[PDB]
């Protein structure tokens, strides 16, 4: 069970390092945004 | 760079109102992040092998 959280563990971290770019975006960018222009932004970041 | 080029493209800001503040503000604003994410993370798997 310790194992397979550990597993788990590892993919985190290699998603945290790609997350911490969206949320430092946000913080930037997105606070004049509406709604569906944060939306659009966040599928033309994503991709 | 190619998130700062595209967003001043949707902005709708068509010749040269765009410094690079924004982008220079994310940049900083992510070393913060990724150093505080790093360290708990460090924390949990040290927990975790305890």
């Amino acid at each position: 069970r310790w194992l397979n959280t550990t597993k788990q563990f590892s993919k985190t971290s290699q998603e945290l390092i790609g997350n911490c770019i969206i949320s430092s975006i946000y913080e930037t960018y997105f606070g004049h945004l509406n709604e569906r222009e944060r939306a659009d932004m966040l599928v033309i970041l994503k991709r | 760079i190619h998130f700062d080029r595209n967003f001043y493209q949707k902005m709708k800001v068509g010749v040269n109102p765009r410094s690079p503040g924004y982008f220079i503000d994310g940049l900083r604003a992510l070393v913060k992040l990724v150093t505080a994410k790093y360290q708990d993370l460090q924390e949990n798997q040290r927990f975790v092998n305890v």
